[PDB]
RNA sequence: AGGACCGAACCGACUAAUGUUGAAAAAUUAGCGGAUGACUUGUGGCUGGGGGUGAAAGGCCAAUCAAACCGGGAGAUAGCU
RNA sequence: GCUCGCCGGAAGACCAAGGGUUCCUGUCCAACGUUAAUCGGGGCAGGGUGAGUCGACCCCUAAGGCGAGGCCGAAAGGCG
RNA sequence: ACACAGGUGGUCAGGUAGAGAAUACCAAGGCGCUUGAGAGAACUCGGGUGAAGGAACUAGGCAAAAUGGUGCCGUAACUUCGGGAGAAGGCACGCUGAUAUGUAGGUGAGGUCCCUCGCGGAUGGAGCUGAAAUCAGUCGAAGAUACCAGCUGGCUGCAACU
RNA sequence: AAUUCCUUGUCGGGUAAGUUCCGACCUGCACGAAUGGCGUAAUGAUGGCCAGGCUGUCUCCACCCGAGACUCAGUGAAAU
RNA sequence: GCUCAACGGAUAAAAGGUACUCCGGGGAUAACAGGCUGAUACCGCCCAAGAGUUCAUAUCGACGGCGGUGUUUGGCACCUCGAUGUCGGCUCAUCACAUCCUGGGGCUGAAGUAGGUCCCAAGGGUAUGGCUGUUCGCCAUUUAAAGUGGUACGCGAGCUGGGUUUAGAACGUCGUGAGACAGUUCGGUCCCUAUCUGCCGUGGGCGCUGGAGAACUGAGGGGGGCUGCUCCUAGUACGAGAGGACCGGAGUGGACGCAUCACUGGUGUUCGGGUUGUCAUGCCAAUGGCACUGCCCGGUAGCUAAAUGCGGAAGAGAUAAGUGCUGAAAGCAUCUAAGCACGAAACUUGCCCCGAGAUGAGUUCUCCCUGACCCUUUAAGGGUCCUGAAGGAACGUUGAAGACGACGACGUUGAUAGGCCGGGUGUGUAAGCGCAGCGAUGCGUUGAGCUAACCGGUACUAAUGAACCGUGAGGCUUAACCU
């Protein structure tokens, strides 16, 4: 019905061996700037596809 | 559909306005009756001068139902107002001296095949 | 599964979604740019582009539109003279979607949705 | 005219829908008898523990009742755990 | 600010009983506030409720309490 | 004990629908319930619609569904004469314009006439409010069109009812 | 019979069949006169039964719309 | 000098109730279950009075006896006082065989159709309702079987609350009484987010030895296997005679498993049309917001059974009981000893699906890459550079796939998603205009108008170049042949 023995610190690691939702994997290159961005996403500084859009 | 507790009219004479359907029988898991399927029936109001009496249990066949009959070609021939014919269990054939409604010829099993040999235009 | 359903279910009741998209599509004509979420913005093209294409046909019997579907009370005085004559001729594609990733420290897929202001 | 109908508040609690480490240690949702009468209810007062009160169930008296709580007798007594 | 929805015998509006700073608006956002926080009965500073006619006090008083002298009970206490 | 659906007395009241303090929609006024974005899975909880049979389901019509308004008709046995009674059962229902560009009932005046010329003393019946009837047309498959809003007959035991 | 041992009696009616329903039998193993007996209407948070109306309770499930469940992110309990 | 007699004298002097009980404890002590037992029991047999016209054994069986079983009736008290919740039902099967239906062989007092009835076997198959809590017993109606049994006498971290069952209470009866009846009647509570084994589906790491892409073998596993009634084969077989059958089929029904959306209805809150209430739009035409999608009616795409389709094979192999040949030991007799055959509804191959972690990891085809240097406390590590193929994945547009991953398309060498411009099914001729009409409204333009899944065209808008992973002919031993 309930826990009668505590799971091991090996079992803890067996349940954290796939824990990364993001690795994070390699970036993509721009087209008018020496800058790089996330695959199919505009940077927080506005860089994407040589357009430099909605920058701050 | 014609199932348990169904209250319906008789197609033979002397049976009166009401008889009750009390299980289909003839095999495992038998529910609902189609045209020419034999059902078990009980008599409740039958005319005193007729061959049958109240509370005596008989065999009957469905002659009218809105599921109709489609065996000949796949097109459904349908009937308004659920009705049954009363069958002899030992000597075979229907038990009345008259029959009501226009009727059908698809009732072709030899134990009731005499139905086409009566006063109707079928 | 979902049998034949091809439109996505997003967030809130279908009644709240109806009014939120009605309010966002009419207001984007005056704001020119809106900041919102990617799944929401990907379904905005389905209601804001036909609202601009509504000015493509010219008739005295076309001015009573945008009153039963996608109501807005202020575009109905300017849109037929402004975007109807040359822009609405292209019958779609007026929108740009800007995928921006995270908004802050939370999990929401942030997007900006804007209208094209010059065709050439 | 009414210890009368249908029916809210106002009184009850015959029920099902949920809850059951609850939203809540007695509640919620939807129906339902009583509904001007032996009606219902606010405020203030009086009744106390083997004592009170009850159109009466061994029911009610600060979650306990074949007898609610506290300080003291008190470190009561336990062929027993 | 706009547009949309919800309540509308209330989820609007005016008060008692009780609570005792919680109202009003200036600043911070270390700590507290099952999300952010530039906001909050939070941290911190200040401002706030004025009566001859409302109520008490004041004048009566139902139930009832307290109750001289006197009485009951060893006394305490009680009756009246 | 909790930014706890629980407990808590007085005071005021509206369009339209409604007999209503029920209930639907809404005005004045108030508020968006102090985690967010998506997926569209069984399953659990809550809702919607359903053919032809029908209580067969189940200890058992429990539960759920149907009915449900008003006017005009029609009304059993049993009975302590008071009841039973809503017995049971039937028929109808929107809209148009005309008589009257709104009839009669309620309300009621310019005017007319009188006297003690005035919170005056009569009278006529415009203005306001406005049934219902009569006649003739018209539409949907459906007119009580939404909310709101009846299961009935017939025995037996217990209990007089409140 | 709310009382019944044989007893779910016996028999007539009601069912397809009824340990139940209504009535009749007397042989009440143990009804019976205020310790109350017999008896009827409206009524009744009333036990049992017959018929109809109306019905997804069932035949037999089938499709439709939400919340929780599912995925990530936020702030993060319990018996054991 | 005490029936102080409970006698070794508890006080001179004392009975009951607890369903209102409380406390200290308990298998020292109870009902169920598992085991233990098998007197009892069920099942079969040895004996065979006597029955069966005659006749013991076709079919039965006395007076008595044995064996098998775990199996009823009843015992032991070894597992329960820190709890294996009470009877039946529904759900759900699964094992046995002393075989119920199916098969195989046989005696019959079996001439034939039926009937009576015993060995051999576990592949396939074996009813619902009434009163009643009752499964059951009784009954009604049905079977090829509704077989005889085991499963904690199969049912609660699965359900209902009717039996059982207190605290309200009554009827009958008993017990002065307080309480009492596995008598009777109304009424009377049903808690539970999973640690791991058991399971179902599904990711990631590792193995199969250069990398990559894929199709084939088949160690072994599972599925298929049943049948009522009638009609034909057949008035043929048999038998005075009446009557009346095998093989193998068909007609009509069923269990069970398996697949579809063409039929047909239903549903279909992304499509259309009508309509009640009320607020908004100045008001009206007309159209939204809310009212169970407010209400009412059709219905595409799709689901679905309330609809439609379908099934247990031949050849080859091998098998209890049974059918056996030639034949000895034991001149004969014998299926067995030497020697060798037949055969069941069962079963292996064959068919249909899985399957090389078959670590015994098998096969074969299609595709690709032909590289160096420094240091050392090194027969091994740590650094740098050249050059990365064939391919795979992420990242996207998403779906015939889906809880999440996985996986089927398509990423400009593009039809993958969305949109536009149409068509189609579906709805039903609108909002306008013209005329007629007191007007509601009708008719004509108009088969109008509207649309989502079905169908077509289209790059209109979006799926960027790259970047990333994947490396340079691929470890060890043996044999033969040519050299």
């Amino acid at each position: 019905a309930v826990q009668q023995n505590k799971p091991t610190r090996s079992k803890r690691g067996m349940r954290r061996s796939h824990d990364a939702l993001t690795a994070v994997t390699s970036l993509s290159v721009d087209k008018t700037s020496g800058e790089k961005h996330l695959r199919h996403h505009i940077t927080a500084d506005g860089y994407y596809r040589g357009r430099k859009v909605i920058a701050k | 559909m014609i199932q348990e507790q169904t209250m319906l009219n008789v197609a033979d004479n002397s049976g009166a306005r009401r008889v009750m359907c009390i299980k289909v029988l003839g095999g495992s898991h038998r529910r609902y009756a189609g045209v020419g399927d034999i059902i078990k029936i009980t008599i409740k109001e039958a005319i005193p001068r007729g061959k049958v009496k109240k509370g005596d249990v008989l065999k009957a066949v469905v002659v009218r139902t809105k599921k109709g009959v489609r065996r000949p070609d796949g097109s459904v021939i349908r009937f308004d107002g659920n009705a049954c014919v009363l069958l002899n269990n030992n000597s075979e054939q229907p038990i009345g001296t008259r029959i009501f409604g226009p009727v059908t010829r698809e009732l072709r099993s030899e134990k009731f095949m005499k139905i086409i040999s009566l006063a109707p235009e079928v | 599964m979902r049998h034949r359903k091809s439109g996505r279910q997003l967030n809130r009741n279908s009644s709240h979604r109806q009014a939120m998209f009605r309010n966002m599509a009419g207001s984007l004509v005056r704001h020119e740019i809106i900041k919102t979420t990617l799944p929401k913005a990907k379904e905005l093209r389905r209601v804001v582009e036909p609202l601009i294409t509504l000015a493509k046909t010219d008739s005295v019997a076309n001015r009573r539109l945008a009153f039963a579907r996608t109501r807005d009370n202020e575009i109905v005085a300017k849109l037929f003279n402004e975007l109807g004559p040359r822009f609405a001729s292209r019958a779609g594609g007026y929108t740009r979607i800007l995928k921006c990733g995270f908004r802050a420290g939370d999990n929401a897929p942030m997007a900006y949705i804007e209208l094209v202001d010059r065709s050439e």
